[PDB]
RNA sequence: GAGGUAAAGCGAAUGAUUAGAAGUCUUGGGGUUGAAAUGACCUUAACUUAUUCUCAAACUUUAAAUAUGUAAGAAGUCCUUGUUGCUUAAUUGAACGUGGACAAUUGAAUGAAGAGCUUUUAGUGGGCCAUUUUUGGUAAGCAGAACUGGCGAUGCGGGAUGA
RNA sequence: CCUAAGGGGGACUCAUGGAGAACAGAAAUCUCCAGUAGAACAAAAGGGUAAAAGUCCCCUUGAUUUUGAUUUUCAGUGUGAA
RNA sequence: GGUUGCGGCCAUAUCUAGCAGAAAGCACCGUUCCCCGUUCGAUCAACCGUAGUUAAGCUGCUAAGAGCAAUACCGAGUAGUGUAGUGGGAGACCAUACGCGAAACUAUUGUGCUGCAAUCU
């Protein structure tokens, strides 16, 4: 006979933790370090890349912190590839670069910074860093923030990182997380990386499987085999991409089927609605009548 | 043996608050500090660097001096027959802006407001607070609440 | 090859409670 | 739906542990033993704290364990249920959805005898659970299993029956 | 030995109970607060009689116990000893302390006894019996009285026996269903928290 | 704004603490000497659950009174745009400013033989008492603290007499 | 007293209870669940700390240089410490 | 209005036990060539979105639910306290005067609100 630990002393003592600390989905501990600002640059805010992975979808948004609230300034999805010409492998490590070339290019349409920080327009995968022109404004600061996704070398969030720092945006980092860097040897193998920027992983194990397993390629890569999309051709399909990145990154919203009044209403016919006091106290006596019948 | 140590006597001072043990909430890493606010001091004993000596636990001051991660309050301390400055450099995690300060800057535009409008209505208005007053005559109905006679009532124990 | 790591904080127990002998 | 395709009981994981007494070649002998069976290094656990009793000290390797999942471990865990000719007693099923059970010889799990190795008792325990325990085991959004979703002893009990057509005693 | 009780009277000092700071603190004297017929029910003895302190005092354990063998003592020889249930209701907690066993240098004392800090008002000793032996509780308790310093009132309470329901309220809650028994104690119904408890727990409870 | 003492609390954490009741497969034991089955029964003792009496200078959710920090404007508020080697992605800010607007109810009360400032030097550095808070001590015309008022340093009327 | 028990980063979560597994029993090792910290943080105590300040791992020397300002004790002197 | 990403305040949001969830989203889910990490592709890493599912997560509703929050002809102007008297009392302590003024208890009510961006029957 052990003591029952959920007690109401245990409840009324208990100090639940910060909302989104409890949901698991804000390390605040990071968020700290990484959105405060030093207080004599005052008013001057922190830019972060927040870069977010769900199990269909890449976000990647430039965020300030304030507050009444985080507030977005720019914004790309991974969902937005299919109109610059990639339509599948929306989370591909290709697809994460993608998404992060949009974004910088994106945010720096919104500030003006289009004609000046270009970016690497030949992407040959070396390690380089947004620098400053000289007798001009300084490129936009931004600082990476991949939650709590784990830091790997090779991990998909830095594709990102590389993509905005070559779309033009000044984001300071090391290669050493890069996929391509030789641990040992501690230099960064461009070729390696160069090949990761343009779907060549996946090129290459489609190469590797069809003359190993035809059931298994008909199966994994059925959209390619509708499409008549080869390996061979996949380089393409991102660098076009890139070119119509560069050429168009505005945001063009989905036109919506129906109107927010519409979309409100029917989703308000759904989900139940709270018991008034009188129809609950009315269940309690009916419980207690319906209570009778086992007095023994 | 005596004792007389820097943080000696703030067993409960420095305590958190009861079910408030923890993070930061963040808002106190995003409020900004210029010079010349008015700020209260409330030492927060979960961080230790840039904390208030126990006299500056609940003291108001300006503050003279911004930093990477601090401000510099200053604060009249009362040393024998006079005053004496002094400056006390506290991250911002200690600090928080004195609401004193909203209420008269309130009063300052309330009384502009009502100035301009008496100005627009050419008529006059008095800006000068009053303390509370005693009250004028009235009158008290008795419909429905006609005096009922109470009377002081006998001793009795209820153990 | 590999062992098992220490999840545990009791580096000054050296013997455990409960740990009564005639119970 | 109590019938749905995603509350399908399935193994999670088989965790094999020889706990040895001492420290040195007999140890060792235990992790080759398990390293042949299962294909995999093992881990040594050193021991918590000093018993005089027991004659082990702490932070001595005492045991070795190792956890293997997939075909493997059904593989493994049929090799040993052969040994026990598919009957366990309702008492080797916990609260929790799990069981185990504990061989005297390794041999006769179907291995070479080797002089050398000798012969080492075995301890055998399954880790029972449906699909979607990785919601407890993520490191975002970590969440708790449902009452209806969670494993426990008679969903076990039956599936282990229904799956080896053995019989489970209570003696 | 044992220093007279005038000296330690009054409360002077502050509470100095038994702690992880004084160790080496004698027992008291009383150790038994419930006598007579404790295992009777509520319903067994209605009338509850107390015996109430009219100073701010100090009861020594010595004077406690005293107390409690004569109140027992004699209703037990005029009434018999399971026509009443007694109970002590103040506790000694606190230790006084004796210097001597030079001077005043390092006079701090050690511990010499245990005493109850009482109230104006509080209850020191409580008896719940039947009716017809009023007049035997109190005259035991009156004799008790005489152990004790000071002015003490000996009071008979309104209410049934232990509770805190005047002998009304109780006989109300009686033929209400909303009473139960729990040995020598009962327990009262709620009208909070899991209502099918609460009614497994009172099936008599009439429903309004 | 700060505080953690008085009070209060213990079917709220920690620690101390009286009594029954109902339950459990490590019940701690005795009897039924059950042929032995640890599988029942009577019992006391353990724990668990919901209760019960009483407590804390070095316990505490709560939480005063008294006491305490700051503010109540012209050195204020607002508008525009000058300076920098600091800051920002910036034409963003930071600080100091030019120019303009708000006039005696210019932004609570009450008082003010006015406010502010400097130099230099005496004596002192044994204290004691009263109310209240308070520590050691059985206590003391004892010893030791807190705030104030006194005596010392002070006569006068009262307490006969008396710092 | 400490080349880490200093510094940075990362991963993990402690005391304890319940239910289970050959020898294995009150105490060896393994598994799941619960687990607001009931542990641990050199040392006396208090405060503080949970995707850490605790446990483990990796890299290190910021336990470095030049001197000013400030806080405590305070005479607003020194020393110590920050 | 629902959902996701990032949040502010940090339980009216937590905890337990049931039931329900259209659309999209999210999620579980399938695989191991590649970067990567493991005793174990369980976690972490990568690939496919292809084979399946709302069972779980998440969300909403239910509970004389625990907890939390708020309110008060609740208790109670009680306890305590600032100030006063050549007040009472041997004392312990108590009453009164001018002020300030709790906690427990009791009852009732409520059970996240909201900012930026994107998306949806
Ligand atoms: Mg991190
Ligand atoms: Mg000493
Ligand atoms: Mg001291
Ligand atoms: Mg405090
Ligand atoms: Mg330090
Ligand atoms: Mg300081
Ligand atoms: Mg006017
Ligand atoms: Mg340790
Ligand atoms: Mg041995
Ligand atoms: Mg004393
Ligand atoms: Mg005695
Ligand atoms: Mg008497
Ligand atoms: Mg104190
Ligand atoms: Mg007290
Ligand atoms: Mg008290
Ligand atoms: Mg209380
Ligand atoms: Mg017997
Ligand atoms: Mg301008
Ligand atoms: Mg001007
Ligand atoms: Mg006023
Ligand atoms: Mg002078
Ligand atoms: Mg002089
Ligand atoms: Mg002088
Ligand atoms: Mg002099
Ligand atoms: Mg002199
Ligand atoms: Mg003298
Ligand atoms: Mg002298
Ligand atoms: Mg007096
Ligand atoms: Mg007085
Ligand atoms: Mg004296
Ligand atoms: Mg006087
Ligand atoms: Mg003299
Ligand atoms: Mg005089
Ligand atoms: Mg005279
Ligand atoms: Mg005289
Ligand atoms: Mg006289
Ligand atoms: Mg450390
Ligand atoms: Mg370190
Ligand atoms: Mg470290
Ligand atoms: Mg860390
Ligand atoms: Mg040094
Ligand atoms: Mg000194
Ligand atoms: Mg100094
Ligand atoms: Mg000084
Ligand atoms: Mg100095
Ligand atoms: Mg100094
Ligand atoms: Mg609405
Ligand atoms: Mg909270
Ligand atoms: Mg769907
Ligand atoms: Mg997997
Ligand atoms: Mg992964
Ligand atoms: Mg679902
Ligand atoms: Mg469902
Ligand atoms: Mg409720
Ligand atoms: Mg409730
Ligand atoms: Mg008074
Ligand atoms: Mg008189
Ligand atoms: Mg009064």
């Amino acid at each position: 006979m052990q003591k029952e630990f959920r007690t109401s002393a245990y409840h009324s003592r208990f100090q639940t933790p910060f909302r989104r600390r409890q949901e698991g989905k804000t390390d605040y501990y990071q968020r700290k370090r990484l959105v405060t600002q030093h207080k004599a640059k005052y008013n001057s805010p922190k830019y972060r890349l927040v870069v977010r992975f769900t199990n269909k979808d890449i976000i990647a948004q430039i965020v300030s912190a304030h507050i009444t609230g985080d507030v977005v300034f720019t914004a790309a999805y991974a969902h937005e590839l299919p109109r610059y010409g990639i339509k599948y492998g929306l989370t591909n490590w290709s697809a994460a670069y993608a998404v992060g070339l949009l974004v910088a290019r994106r945010a720096l349409q919104k500030l003006g910074l289009d004609e000046t920080y270009t970016g690497v327009e030949e992407v040959e995968g070396e390690f380089e860093l947004t620098e400053a022109v000289e007798d001009g404004p300084r490129p936009f600061k931004v600082f990476l923030d991949i939650g709590l996704q784990r830091t790997t070398t090779g991990a998909r969030v830095f594709g990102v990182l590389k993509g905005a720092s070559d779309g033009g945006l000044y984001v300071p980092h090391s290669p050493n997380r890069f996929p391509g860097w030789d641990i040992e040897a501690e230099e960064l193998d461009a070729e390696l990386l160069r090949k990761y920027i343009f779907g060549g992983h996946v090129a290459e194990y489609m190469e590797e499987l069809l003359d190993d397993d035809e059931e298994k390629y008909k199966s994994i890569f059925k959209n390619y085999i509708e499409e008549e999309i080869e390996s061979e051709d996949v380089e393409e399909i991102y660098a076009n991409a890139h070119e119509a990145i560069r050429a168009d990154p505005s945001f063009k919203p989905t036109e919506k089927k129906f109107t927010k009044e519409q979309y409100k209403a029917e989703s308000k016919k759904y989900r139940q609605q709270k018991l008034t006091r009188a129809e609950r106290q009315a269940k309690v006596a009916k419980k207690i009548a319906e209570f009778k019948a086992q007095q023994e | 043996g005596k004792s007389r140590g820097y943080r000696s006597g703030t067993r409960y001072a420095f305590q958190r608050d009861f079910k408030k043990h923890g993070a930061i909430p963040l808002s106190t890493y995003l409020k900004v500090y210029k010079v010349g606010d008015i700020v209260d001091i409330k030492a927060n004993g979960s961080i230790q660097k840039g904390m208030p000596h126990k006299y500056y636990h609940g003291k108001t001051g300006i503050v003279y001096n911004v930093t990477k991660s601090s401000v510099g309050v200053i604060i009249n301390k009362v040393v024998g027959n006079r005053y004496i400055e002094k400056r006390v450099n506290l991250r911002v995690e200690h600090v928080k802006h004195s609401a004193c300060r909203q209420e008269f800057l309130n009063r300052v535009k309330s009384n502009a407001a009502k100035k301009r409008e008496a100005k627009a209505n050419g008529e006059t208005v008095y800006l000068k607070r009053q303390a509370a007053k005693p009250r004028g005559s009235r009158i008290i109905s008795t419909e429905g609440n006609i005096p009922q006679t109470l009377a002081p009532v006998a001793y009795e124990t209820f153990i | 090859k590999n062992t098992s790591s220490k999840k545990s904080d009791a580096a000054p127990a050296s013997a455990d409670p409960a740990k009564a002998k005639k119970k | 739906k109590s019938q749905n395709v995603m509350r399908e009981l399935r193994i999670e994981k088989l965790v094999l542990n020889i706990c040895v007494g001492e420290s040195g070649d007999r140890l060792t002998r235990a992790a080759k033993v398990l390293e042949q069976l299962s294909g995999q290094t093992p881990v040594q656990s050193k021991a918590r704290y000093t018993v005089r009793t027991f004659g082990i000290r702490r932070n001595e390797k005492i045991a070795v364990h190792v956890t293997v999942r997939g075909p493997k471990a059904e593989e493994i865990l049929e090799r040993g249920l052969k040994v026990k000719e598919y009957q366990l007693r309702s008492k080797n099923f916990s609260a929790t959805g799990n069981f185990g059970f504990g061989i005297d010889e390794h041999i006769d799990l179907g291995i070479k005898y080797d002089p050398s190795i000798g012969i080492y008792g075995m301890d055998f325990y399954v880790v029972m659970g449906r699909a979607g325990a990785r919601v407890t085991r993520r490191k975002r959004a970590r969440s708790t299993i449902g009452n209806s979703h969670k494993t426990n002893k008679e969903d076990t009990i039956q599936w282990f029956k229904t799956r080896y057509d053995a019989e489970v005693l209570d003696k | 030995a044992r220093r007279p009780a005038r000296c330690y009277r009054y409360c002077k000092n502050k509470p100095y109970p038994k702690s992880r700071y004084n160790r080496a603190v004698p027992d008291a004297k009383i150790r038994i607060y419930d006598l007579g017929r404790k295992k009777a029910t509520v319903d067994e003895f209605p009338l509850c009689i107390h015996l109430v302190s009219n100073e701010l005092e100090q009861l020594s354990s010595e004077a406690l116990e005293a107390a409690r063998i004569c109140a027992n003592k004699y209703i037990t020889k005029v009434s018999g000893r399971d026509s009443f249930h007694l109970r002590v209701r103040v506790h000694p907690f606190h230790v006084l302390r004796i210097n001597k066993m030079q001077g005043m240098r390092g006079a701090w004392g050690k511990p010499h006894g245990l005493a109850a800090r009482v109230s104006i008002g509080q209850i020191i000793m409580s008896a719940r019996t039947k009716d017809s032996n009023k007049d035997v509780v109190i005259e035991g308790l009156r004799r008790a009285r005489y152990k004790f310093p000071g002015q003490q009132k000996i009071i008979i309470s309104k209410k049934w026996g232990f509770t805190p329901l005047n002998r009304d309220e109780y006989i109300a809650k009686k033929t209400n269903g909303e009473v139960i028994d729990d040995g020598a104690y009962v327990k009262f119904l709620s009208r909070k928290g899991n209502l099918e408890a609460n009614l497994q727990q009172f099936p008599n409870y009439q429903y309004s």
